């Protein structure tokens, strides 16, 4: 068995080429065709590329695939990008066996300025621990494009278990906003140094830090 | 055209079983391989199980072996999965989809249908309980700060959240909720005010869930440090 | 004072490949030929000093050894001398300008070089690269030799060819993109020898043995089908394709075999002989082993050792399937062209291979390869194959009676020249049939041929001859034969005998797969004929589309059978086959061809029906024209109505190439067509 690792975003403006990779964890690129499909908000996907680099019936030359064995990689390339290519983007091939996916890729035609997020973390409020209960609240603001990545750490090392993070969405202001959560036990909560909601946007993190002992 | 459609989703408690269902028309269905994958709320796609076109060659991703069985009928041009003892991590959109190969075992998507939503839950309506997430001691004064509700643990969707009884729509996000593994939903509201009114001035979170027929009142003040 | 080691190795690729008639594959690696010098420019640190020397290794597969020339260790020197060499031609600096040259015996294959420096009482070794190794049919000492440069182009450089079909009264012919250029193919190709059953159970043995033409053919006969190996393709006569493509509707060798790689080297479906024939002129053109294909028309299938098979109808005019022989319409199989070390010189030249699985050889569904020369002076002892070979081109054809509610079977008749006809292969540099039925036999009707067949016999392992016949009878077609209209035949009988006669006929006519295998009856009648003396008589037949549609398979294929008899005299069998055309199919381009540049072909059909043709498709491949395989869907198609369909292709080698299209729909699997495009520079 093999998994295929896709960035979790790219982006670019109308007009120009851009490239969503797709690489296998093990055994040769090259030894099984790979697929790729489309999926837009509230549909099914469609499939934009099959046998690594045909087109079906349908689909513009605008789009194509290609192998790299060198990397072990799968591309999608798409040039002269329009507004309607803004989509999710999935690789997959298979084994005799199994049938595999790559996480998608959420491509954004750049219609604004790129906007770093503003990342503001709360700690357990004293009604929750009264309760019995602790969750980190990490707010995520202001951003664009609307994709990023959460990762959560105890005192400096990571935490995945108890962790919800939603999926970006725009506000009034036609920028993006999403929300990461980490439950806890209030024992876990009172006796670790720290927690930290690293937030990554375009190949930058902005870290917040919350301490038990900081509402002292 | 090739027609794909999915029936016998729906709602149904852990432990218990549903009988998905799949039309297939506008092709010769006997020469393809079939497939169900499913996607969860606002996650990636992630395949269920395959049948070759003679039904003599199956397989299942490993998180449903053992508990879903698939299986087709030519008569009926039909494809089914028979979901067993479900989970709530089962909990997703179930697309029938026809395989792109012809006469070779290469694996391939190339019709999808628009799928079959399938919630695995125990939960009950419930009204939420709102924590305060109050405004940081590093606000006193030089710019903007960030307060909030969280509303934790309701069912079913939705709340609504206002603030100031709709006085305040400025600087407001009301995020989407998340869904826990307890089967239970949560969200939080934030508003970015200014550092200086942080003293006079009240904020009040209103919380309305409809179907609990509940709204519930918040005040966040600033930390006592 | 440094140690003497190699900074870099310049392979020369693109100057090597075009001395190594190597250089039309897509692929980025050094393809090489058996055999004949390369050269290498190779940066040292240091110049050379004495006390220092270096040494190349080669070897290829799992189990090198040098006994068994799959692994070679040799110096840099001034001398060949035999076996693998390395000549400094030059030095300049530390730079070495080297020609290294393999055995014109070397197996052939994927290979590793490495470097063994000798320096300061120090031995090391640094890996410098990989290549492969093919036939050398350029080598006037290579077992492939093949001395005529125009024959050289069509049998190993062409990667488009023309395969011969249909029958006896009307021989046709499909394109085939053989593709051997093509990205993976020739890879794919090697790695069949690394999957056979002789490499699972001795990979040192067979990859020792891959210096052998007649080892490499014989194997690739056997891998080429599914049956025992997981081989490339699975046979399917049967008329029904579910769960494959119609094995008419392939246009070529390429995306069977990626599709069988990348399926992970499970069975692609499903083929018929001319697939297999394509797929395995492919693979041995892609080798270097230079190859053709061959029809045989009325082939027989022998499965009891002796040069004879029977057909057998009932008193109505049904033919029967009885008895495991049979005979086909035609059969494909393909030559390949090395000497025989093992049968002496006079057995040279072109030699049988056939992939398609017909009868187990040494346990394994193969064959040959066999020598054509011996195959025609009946030499059937000599490995391998021979006596079902001969049989297919020369078997003698028994037609029987049988009337299963007698248990009586009787012999009507024997026919001693109509198996094996119009032997068929593209001529060199163009589309024409050339006949080579000459080659397989002597004449029939001459004395050689039949001294032939019994000398064959002999190698191997009461009737009365009643009067001539009374009537003779003759099967003839009026008119137009097209899928969607009527069929009209006529029987012409004639009495020969002095007195009148009255002929009782049974007709029948079934759907057939070209092999011969029976789908099923689509009309029958019978009628009764009173004949003077000398008088020449008409019986009418016809066969509405309503009759034949439900049943004719995409062979298009419909067997015509008359019983006639009189008192007191054997019957007397008339016999056609008949072939319905498709409905015409064009390809135009619609500008002149040029490298590079996109040009715009045209697809022209007319749906001849008053019912309307839906799941329209159009696939297209060429070599050369297109990268892969171009699927288009076309829209239902109403009664009379036709389409028009464009599209791009983007021409990537200058020369002359062929565009191949299949159009498939629900009324009219696999109409084939095809266009010679003149590609310029
Ligand atoms: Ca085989
Ligand atoms: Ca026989
Ligand atoms: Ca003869
Ligand atoms: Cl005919």
């Amino acid at each position: 068995n093999f998994m295929l690792t896709q960035p979790h975003s790219v982006s670019e403006s109308p007009g120009k080429t851009v490239t969503i990779s797709c690489t296998r964890s093990s055994g040769s690129i090259d030894s099984n065709y790979v697929q790729w499909y489309q999926q837009r908000p509230g549909s099914a996907p469609t499939i934009v590329i099959h046998e690594d680099n045909q087109r079906p019936s349908g689909v513009p030359d605008r789009f194509s695939g290609s192998i790299d064995t060198s990397s072990n990689s799968a591309s999608l390339t798409i040039s002269g990008l329009k507004t309607e290519d803004e989509a999710d983007y999935y690789c997959q091939s298979y084994d005799p066996s199994n049938v595999v996916f790559g996480g998608g890729t959420k491509l954004t035609v750049l219609g604004q300025p790129k906007a770093a997020p503003s990342v503001t973390l709360f700690p357990p409020s004293s009604e929750e621990l009264q309760a019995n209960k602790a969750t980190l609240v990490c707010l995520i603001s202001d951003f664009y494009p609307g994709a990023v990545t959460v990762a959560w750490k105890a005192d400096s090392s990571p935490v995945k278990a108890g962790v919800e993070t939603t999926t970006p969405s725009k506000q009034s202001n036609n920028k993006y906003a999403a929300s990461s959560y980490l439950s806890l036990t209030p024992e876990q909560w009172k006796s670790h140094r720290s927690y930290s909601c690293q937030v990554t946007h375009e190949g930058s993190t902005v870290e917040k830090t919350v301490a038990p002992t900081e509402c002292s | 055209e090739v027609q794909l459609v999915e029936s016998g989703g729906g709602l149904v408690q852990p432990g218990r079983s549903l009988r998905l269902s799949c039309t297939a028309s506008g092709f010769t269905f006997d020469d393809y391989a079939m497939h169900w994958v499913r996607q969860a709320p606002g996650k990636g796609l992630e395949w269920v199980s395959r049948i070759s076109w003679n039904s003599r060659s199956i397989a299942y991703a490993d998180s449903v072996k053992g508990r879903f069985t698939i299986s087709r009928d030519s008569a009926k041009n039909s494809l089914y999965l028979q979901m067993n003892s479900l989970r709530t991590e089962d909990t997703a959109l179930y697309y029938c989809a026809k395989d792109h190969y012809l006469g070779s075992d290469s694996y391939g998507m190339d019709v999808w249908g628009q799928g079959t939503t399938v919630t695995v839950s125990s939960a009950s309506t419930k009204g939420p309980s709102v924590f305060p997430l109050a405004p940081s001691s590093k606000s006193t004064s030089g710019g903007t700060a960030a307060l909030g509700c969280l509303v934790k643990d309701y069912f079913p969707e939705p709340v609504t959240v206002s603030w100031n009884s709709g006085a305040l729509t400025s600087g407001v996000h009301t995020f989407p909720a998340v869904l826990q593994s307890s089967g239970l939903y949560s969200l939080s509201s934030v508003v970015t005010v200014p550092s200086s009114s942080l003293g006079t001035q009240t904020y009040i979170c209103n919380v309305n869930h409809k179907p609990s027929n509940t709204k519930v009142d918040k005040r966040v003040e600033p930390k006592s440090c | 004072m440094a140690a003497l080691g190699v900074q870099s190795i310049n392979w020369q690729t693109a100057f090597n490949r075009q001395a190594h008639h190597t250089d039309k594959f897509s692929s980025q690696e050094l393809i090489l030929r058996r055999g004949q010098n390369f050269q290498v420019l190779m940066i040292m640190n240091k110049g050379l000093g004495s006390n220092e020397r270096l040494e190349f290794i080669v070897s290829t597969g799992p189990y090198p050894s040098e006994s068994a020339m799959t692994k070679a260790v040799f110096p840099l020197s001034n001398g060949s001398s035999g076996g693998w060499s390395a000549v400094l031609q030059a030095s300049n600096g530390n730079t070495l300008t080297i020609s290294i040259s393999s055995p014109a015996s070397a197996p052939i294959g994927r290979y590793t070089m490495a470097l063994q420096i000798f320096s300061q009482g120090g031995i090391s070794s640094v890996k410098l690269g990989t290549f492969i190794l093919l036939f050398n049919p350029w080598l006037n000492v290579d077992s492939v030799f093949m001395g005529n440069h125009a024959e050289r182009e069509e049998y190993v450089q062409e990667d488009a060819g023309i395969i011969f079909v249909g029958s006896t009264n009307r021989i046709g012919m499909i394109g085939w993109n053989f593709g051997q250029f093509e990205e993976d193919i020739l890879s794919i190709c090697l790695s069949i020898l690394d999957r056979s059953l002789n490499f699972r159970r001795d990979a040192a043995t067979d990859v020792a043995s891959r210096n052998d033409p007649k080892y490499v053919g014989r194997v690739l006969s056997a891998m080429i089908n599914s049956n025992d190996d997981n081989g490339v393709l699975a046979g399917n006569w049967s008329g029904t394709y579910t769960g494959g493509r119609d094995p008419r509707s392939w246009n070529g060798s390429v995306e069977i075999l990626k599709n069988w790689k990348k399926s992970g080297f499970s069975p692609v479906r499903y083929g018929q002989c001319w697939v297999f024939a394509g797929t395995l002129n492919t693979a041995l053109r892609s080798l270097g082993i230079p190859s053709r294909v061959i029809t045989n028309f009325n082939s027989a299938h022998d499965t009891d050792r002796n040069l004879s098979v029977d057909v057998y109808y009932d008193p109505m005019g049904n033919p029967l399937d009885k008895g495991s022989d049979s005979v086909w319409n035609f059969h494909v199989w393909n030559e390949g062209w090395f000497v025989r070390s093992d049968l002496g010189p006079s057995y040279g030249g072109w030699q049988v291979l056939d992939a398609t699985p017909q009868e187990r050889s040494q346990g394994v569904f193969q064959c040959g390869p066999a020598s054509v020369i011996g195959v025609r002076e009946g030499d059937v002892q000599l490995n391998f194959d021979m006596p079902f070979i001969f049989a297919e081109v020369n078997a003698d054809r028994i037609t029987w009676l049988y009337d299963n509610t007698t248990g009586k079977q009787w012999k009507n008749s024997v026919n001693s020249h109509t198996i094996g006809r119009y032997i068929s292969t593209k001529a060199v540099g163009s589309n024409a049939r050339m006949d080579v039925t000459d080659k397989y036999k002597y004449p029939e009707g001459s004395d050689q041929e039949r001294q032939v067949f019994q000398k064959a016999l002999g190698k191997l392992k009461l009737e009365t001859e009643e009067q001539e016949p009374s009537i003779i009878g003759k099967l003839k077609v009026a008119g137009m034969l097209a899928v969607g209209k009527e069929v009209n035949l006529v029987l012409l009988l004639k009495n020969l005998s002095r007195d009148t006669k009255t002929v009782t006929v049974n007709m029948t006519a079934w759907t057939i797969i070209y092999n011969g295998t029976l789908v099923h009856e689509v009309w029958k009648d019978s009628a009764t004929m009173s004949l003077d003396p000398e008088e020449e008589a008409e019986h009418p037949i016809k066969i509405s589309y309503a009759q034949y549609e439900k049943y004719l398979k995409s062979d298009n294929m419909i067997r015509i059978t008359a019983v006639c008899k009189v008192p007191d005299e054997s019957e007397v069998v008339v016999e056609r086959d008949i072939i319905l055309d498709n409905p015409t199919l064009t390809l135009e381009v619609l500008n002149e061809a040029r490298v590079r540049k996109p040009v715009n072909v045209q697809m022209l059909f007319s749906n001849p029906l008053d019912e309307p043709v839906r799941d329209c498709v159009l696939m297209v491949e060429g070599s050369g024209l297109l990268l892969g395989n171009l699927k288009i869907d076309v829209p239902t198609l109403g009664p009379k109505e036709g389409s028009r369909v464009r599209f791009d292709i983007l021409p990537s080698r200058s020369g002359t190439k062929q565009l191949l299209a299949d159009f498939s729909c629900n009324k009219f699997p696999a109409i084939k067509a095809m266009l010679s495009i003149d590609v310029a520079e």
